[PDB]
DNA sequence: GCTCGATGTTTTATTTATT
């Protein structure tokens, strides 16, 4: 049971040996903690299960009582209190509800645990490329963080699989706290809030499960029934004797080897209110659509300041930030944010680029913000080479080449980010971002001459190509201050 | 340092017909190194340093064109030689291609020849950083000039 | 002072990892602690499967890194990087068994026009001595290599030794100086930290914990 | 020495013998400039799939590794581990006086005898244990028939190997191939012809190639190679090492030559030992200028290069110089060989 | 010997025998200097298309994406023998396309057919569904034979030589070819600074200048043209053919090779000559020459003779110091010494 | 031991410069 027993990977904020905590430990003390595990998307699919156990156990009445339980942790009494038909609900080897699975499943071979480790499996490259065995004996903790992800961030096993609510590989979007404790509270909805927010059958989907090729109208599922949807008809097998965990290296006393899968289809008319990632404002004829935000042509990120780089992008190009951070956002205005975010870049059900930063200054913001600038200026170019490309019945990978030059640029830029970082300060910065822009215009010409060279030659392209990178130096030249 | 391209256009331009006509019937670049007049021409522009050499090669043979070919007219960057091209209106987009495509020697001659068909009107010092460098850059800048033009 | 240990990774091409888990192999800026700890392991004879030595070599030896920018005919040369579309025929489909596919495609990042020069010392409860590691990188029993086995070495590992107070004085005795140096020890005017993934979980093969570096910048 | 330097100057016609997913020729920047670039993936498969491989490589004599002879060395090294029921019965459901043996037969075979274990454990034999290790035998049977070429290349793509040990890295090592000069590539706009289209072609395209001067470098660890051979000779080992030298002097990968057909043999092949391998790329760093062709300057630049740093750099040892080409030569410290014969075998002497 | 090389030093007067996209000359840069080019397609379609093919080795193959009128061409063609529907049917059955009656159906790409070989299938087509075999397991059982339709590249043997490859239909499983010969660019010795040709078009209603002021680049060339045959692989391509028929052949090619020009511009130009030059190799792998010439060839008493020399030289080079020993027979007309090109061509024939 | 076929999901960003 995730709510009594010992299944949190964590270590001391800035200690050493990796211990297993239960949720009353994290709750009731002034520890400061920090997840701890071989994987950051498994480190952010935790935290994500963590803050939606607390986001149904303890929303706080008022933003006064959020900020008291922020910087003051409960006792252990309300703690139980809080938890305790929360605790029927969370089994992981149970008779008739087991956590996010279903009982019955009619298989005939046993599904590997590869299958839920998010890229581990998914591709013929992933046979090649990958270390064997990672999926062989998961402890219990292993076993529930993957199944969440796997509901949540990873998209479908393949045919007859269905992904979250939010789609099959959605931007996850947390606000960062100082330690763990303080992170699950700080992301969790107020009970007003809570209210605005979902206006049922409050019931899980392995409790009260979902009827085959059913139409279910979004607003009609519950909140808890939501945050802990399960898509697709799993159910774990029996577990073995005590040892290594294979994904995480800890001993466990119960590890997990396989389960069995079944394909399960339905349909959820409408957008589930998900409140823990971003999504795209379109307006449709009169009517307004959301889409939830994801890695789809690349992924972008820098290292080390990724998180700055997803949170200018929300913030500056109609993309609309996820709730606990609007949340977060008008109980504390004046307050600096930065984010705990997570996500894939997938092919079909082949992962093909995971970004996630979980870490636990207007420079920063700058320079993220000139990098961004650039980014945009060769985008344009490019899809402007691209549109000529089309229109001039032209076909091969032409058209969509501003995405690979896209991905490319935050590569080739990642490899410029480290000095600057290094260098900057209150006198050195206007210098350091002016080498920086430098830089980038020389690799924004760098990429476009790349991306169209494989089209040199082509004499009608010419006026495609002219125009293109007319473009580009336009934008550049907006770009010098 | 750098070459004063409008005091060799106006060194060109009130030339006595004698020296002009001499330099003007040469028939490729390094012809000229055979006419005293160039050198006399081309000595207060830096000559007697190889680099301001190639550049007053390429430079002396376009206005060897002539001396009503080449119409400067000022800055309102200023009118580049493609756009220039492509404003006259008598050049084809093919040859522009054969001209930015060619090779050493060959480049000048086509170039002199669009400059006697186009006579075009452009910021001469810009062509003369044009001819001073000409590169493989330049030559696609000036096809693309060109091409947006018309 | 303590006793260092001046290495030097120099070649045309060079692959320092980051976190994956897919046809894409990406490298980072400047050589990765596990990298490191690989190159001294196939310096010295350690298999893949002697977890022992493996754990005595990691719990003995700490790095500096420092990044040295390419200088040709008085002009700096700035490090690029590669993308290789690596494919790979008749690979296998399964752990087991010899069915494969026809094709399957990888992409992998390298450094060009990189070179790097690694300060070493010995941790205070270390096991080997300088002397052995100085014996081991001027004669490796496994060959060595900058990340990937395709990528040689242009310059002798063996950069040099000597004594001193800090990792930035020892790579200061060494040409070319002004780099950025990446230390796993802290240095008094200096308290930039670099996070990364490279800590190898050993016990658990193939895997990493994570750790930060001490960003120290050149003049 | 342990290791056995291998250094090429090849010089191609108008050719593309490496491209990415674009069909553009996959290039490298050094020392600032654009270099041409063949894969070491593609030169190293072109030697592996190569007839003369198959011949001398393939159907070596220490090709074959006889499990019965492995059974002493065996029982001790797994004796620690397992018990000698176990691996006599492992061994002789394999198969149906050493004094080494190859690590990754070690692992393997370890594996094997792990499962037989668990299978006398869980109480079960017969058909039902040779069919749930059908595959496993036979991959573990056709690998024990191609030792050499594991000791060389390493495993195959699709091996069947299980174990850690059992993850055989090649004894040699081949870097990428660049151009020793600056290239900007050529473009060949080419036509299909519709024998049914009155008007005009069919198709159109363009195919990027290029000329080139490249320098090949790879590397052999004989120690390794000795091991991974059973604990064979210096000088078997030598011979493998001729073999390697023969191939990276004389194969080209195949990719485009049906069209381009750039068939060309090394102008340049020199080998040297030493206890640290080291590449001679940073004689190109700075980009070979041409004069009277990208070969001459090429091979110079190399010789100059060496005369310079080998001292320093530790390189003192055997070397020898197989050339085509009159340049100006070595420091007399490298022998000089008039034919490649000659080379390979001052190799097979231990230089 | 598996291999045979043939090497040509050729020289042209001035001309124009391969051009681009903007009808100037095809070049490549070659030892850091500029020669100009004769691409191999230009040289493999200019010999396909030869008289000297048609009389000695065959018809060539048809090469179209033009499906509907390779269509009413095979209607035409194979009328008397089939009945349209089978020939329609194998058509859409080799193509992967719907052959109906529309006026424009188009395959996936430019692909090289022969009439015999589709006789052939349609045969195989008919006596399928005579038997009520279905279309699946009768791609299962040609697929179990590919020998037969390679004699039937006997009918088409420029395919059997330069390749074919197919993404769609059946031919995708049955007609992937890997060319038997091997053949590069015709790229010049020295090099070439080209020409222009600086013309008028006089009009015969304007008294005043011309009609039309162009530039036409052109040049004078000593080319090397290669082209090595695999043969064991033009035994497998032509369904098990003799290694006399794949030698004479071969011996086809070296005429070919050694007299076939492009005919680019030549009513203008004429560059009609034939080759000084000509040697053939066998030998165990390919060996190309081109490296006599990386080191441009500098003009001494013509371009002609410093060629040939500078090729026996790195002959020599590299037979001495690889020890090649395989049999060689040289024409030249400035290893053997061949008086006539026919010598040459019958010791070919005769295996060396 | 497979090949077969229907199937889980979801995309769009532009449009004139000058080393
Ligand atoms: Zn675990």
């Amino acid at each position: 049971n995730l709510l009594i027993d010992n299944w949190i990977p964590v270590r001391p904020r800035n200690g050493g040996k990796v211990q297993i905590i239960n949720l009353q430990s994290l709750y009731c003390s002034r520890d400061q903690w920090r997840l701890s595990l071989p994987r950051d998307d498994m480190e952010l699919a935790a935290l994500a299960l963590l803050v939606c156990i607390g986001q149904i156990i303890a929303p706080a009445k008022d933003d006064v009582e959020f900020r008291h339980r922020i910087m003051n942790p409960l006792t252990e009494d309300e703690f139980q209190q809080l938890i305790a038909p929360w605790i029927d609900m969370f089994y992981l080897n149970h008779a008739e509800h087991p956590f996010m699975q279903t009982k019955g499943v009619k298989a005939n071979d046993v599904t590997p645990m590869e299958k839920l480790l998010a890229g581990v499996s998914g591709a013929t490259n992933c046979a090649f490329v990958n270390q064997p065995g990672q999926g062989e004996a998961l402890c219990g903790g292993c076993t529930a963080i993957a199944l969440f992800n796997q509901a949540n961030q990873a998209p479908g096993f393949g045919g007859g699989f269905k992904s979250g609510l939010r789609g099959g590989t959605p931007v996850t979007t947390f606000v960062r706290g100082i330690d763990l404790r303080s992170t699950v509270l700080l992301n969790v909805l107020t009970l007003p809030r809570l209210q605005k927010q979902f206006p049922t059958e409050n019931q899980p989907t392995w409790i009260k499960p979902i009827k085959s090729n059913e139409s279910i109208p979004a607003s009609s599922i519950g909140f808890v029934r939501g945050l802990f949807w399960q898509p697709a008809h799993i159910e774990l097998c029996d577990p073995i004797g005590i040892g290594k965990c294979s994904c995480c290296g800890q001993e466990s006393n119960l590890r997990y080897t396989g389960f069995l899968k079944e394909k399960f289809t339905f349909t959820v008319n409408g957008l589930w209110p998900h409140p823990h990632s971003p999504c795209l404002v379109t307006v449709k004829k009169g009517e307004v659509e959301e889409k939830f935000l994801a890695f789809t042509t690349s992924a972008p990120s820098w290292t080390q300041i990724s998180r700055v780089v997803v949170d200018k992008i929300i913030q500056n190009e109609g993309n609309r930030v996820a709730a606990v951070v609007n949340q977060f956002r008008n109980i504390a205005p004046q307050s600096p944010l930065e984010l705990i975010m997570g996500g894939y870049r997938n092919n079909q059900a082949s992962i093909l680029e995971r970004r996630h930063d979980v870490l636990m200054g207007n420079v920063i913001n700058e320079i993220v913000t000139v990098g961004l600038g650039y980014k945009t200026a060769l985008r344009k170019a490019l899809y402007t080479f691209a549109e000529g490309f089309k229109n001039k019945d032209f076909k091969g990978a032409g058209v969509s080449v501003h995405e690979t030059a896209e991905r490319h640029f935050y590569r080739q830029s990642e490899l410029l980010i480290p000095d600057v970082l290094a260098n900057v300060n209150f006198s050195q910065a206007d210098e350091v971002i002016a080498d920086l822009r430098d830089k980038l215009h020389q690799l924004c010409e760098m990429l476009f001459n790349q991306s169209v060279a494989p089209y040199a030659h082509h004499p009608k392209l010419i006026s495609t190509l002219a125009l293109a990178r007319a473009t580009l130096y336009k934008h550049l030249r907006e770009l010098k201050p | 340092d750098e070459i004063d391209a409008m005091a060799l256009y106006r060194a060109w331009q009130q030339l006595d017909n004698g020296s002009c006509a001499q330099i003007r019937r040469v028939s490729e670049p390094d012809e000229l190194r055979d006419i005293p007049a160039f050198y006399r021409l081309v000595q207060p522009f830096g000559w007697e340093n190889p680099r301001h050499q190639q550049a007053l090669l390429r430079m002396v043979f376009c206005l060897s064109a002539g001396k009503n070919v080449i119409r400067h007219q000022d800055k309102k960057t200023g009118i580049s030689l493609g756009r220039a091209l492509a404003n006259s209106g008598r050049i084809n987009e093919r040859r522009i291609f054969q001209l930015i495509r060619a090779d050493r020697t060959a480049d000048m001659v086509q170039l002199r020849r669009l400059l006697t068909h186009a006579e075009p009107v452009l910021d001469w010092p810009l062509m003369a950083r044009m001819l001073t460098w000409w590169g493989k850059r330049e030559r696609q800048q000036l096809l693309e000039d060109f091409v947006l033009t018309t | 002072m303590r006793s260092y240990l001046i290495l030097r990774l120099a070649g045309p091409m060079q692959a320092w990892g980051q976190p994956t888990f897919e046809g894409t192999r990406p490298t980072g800026r400047f050589p990765t602690r596990s990298g490191l700890l690989g190159l001294l392991g196939a310096c010295l004879g350690i298999q893949r499967d002697d977890t022992s030595s493996l754990q005595a070599l990691s719990e003995s030896v700490q790095f500096a890194v420092r990044c040295d920018e390419l200088i040709l005919d008085d002009r700096r040369v700035s490090v690029t990087g590669l993308r290789d579309y690596h494919t790979v025929l008749g690979a296998r489909e399964d752990y087991r068994g010899l069915k494969s596919h026809e094709t399957i495609q990888t992409w992998r990042e390298y450094l060009c026009d990189a070179s790097f020069t690694v300060a070493l010392w010995l941790t205070p409860h270390a096991t080997m001595v300088i002397s052995e590691l100085e014996k081991a990188v001027l004669k490796p029993r496994y060959t060595p290599y900058l990340g990937r086995r395709s990528c040689p070495l242009t310059h002798p590992l063996f950069l040099g030794t000597c004594q001193a107070s800090d990792p930035q004085k020892a790579l200061l005795n060494y040409e070319p100086v002004g780099g950025d140096i990446y230390s796993e020890e802290s240095v008094t005017g200096h308290h930039l930290k670099f996070t990364a993934r490279d800590e190898p979980m050993i016990t658990l093969p193939r895997q990493f914990a994570s750790r930060e570096w001490y960003v120290i910048k050149g003049g | 020495s342990n290791f056995i330097n291998i250094h090429v100057l090849i010089s191609h016609s108008p050719s593309c013998l490496n491209r990415d997913d674009m069909n553009m020729q996959k290039d490298a920047i050094f020392g600032g400039k654009r270099r041409v670039r063949i894969s070491s993936q593609s030169l190293k498969r072109a030697m592996r799939k190569s007839g003369y491989y198959a011949q001398n490589i393939g159907e070596s004599s220490l090709r074959t590794i006889h499990l019965a002879q492995l059974r002493d060395v065996l029982r001790q090294k797994l004796g620690e581990r397992f018990d000698q029921k176990i691996i006599d019965k492992t061994l002789a459901l394999l198969s149906g006086s050493a004094d080494a043996v190859t690590p990754w037969v070690v692992g393997e075979i370890a594996w094997f005898c792990e499962q037989v274990a668990k299978a006398e454990a869980d109480n079960l034999d017969d058909k039902k244990l040779l069919k749930v290790l059908k595959e496993d035998i036979a991959a573990i049977r056709v690998n024990l028939q191609q030792g050499v070429d594991i000791a060389l290349s390493g495993r195959m793509a699709t091996s069947g190997m299980m174990t850690e040990l059992g993850k055989v890295d090649g004894a040699m090592s081949i870097a990428h191939a660049i151009t020793t000069h600056q290239v900007d590539s050529d473009i060949d706009w080419f036509t299909a012809v519709d024998d049914l289209q009155e008007q005009g072609s069919a198709h159109l395209g363009t195919q990027e190639f290029s000329s080139g001067v490249f320098y090949r470098y790879a590397n052999i660890n004989l120690a390794q190679l000795q091991e991974n051979l059973g604990g064979a000779s210096r000088e078997q080992a030598l011979e493998i090492a001729t073999h390697v030298v023969h191939m990276l002097a004389t194969e080209v990968p195949g990719a485009k030559q049906r069209t381009y057909a750039a068939f060309n043999p090394a102008d340049m092949v020199m080998v040297n030992f030493s206890d640290m391998p080291l590449s001679m790329a940073n004689a190109f760093e700075k980009a070979v200028k041409a004069k009277d062709g990208f070969l001459q300057p090429s091979i110079q630049a190399f010789n100059q290069y060496w005369d310079r740093v080998a001292n320093g750099y530790g390189l003192n040892g055997a070397a020898a110089q197989f050339s085509l080409s009159d340049v100006d030569p070595i420091t007399a410290q490298v022998k000089q060989m008039p034919t490649l014969e000659q080379l390979k075998s001052w190799v097979r002497n231990n230089g």
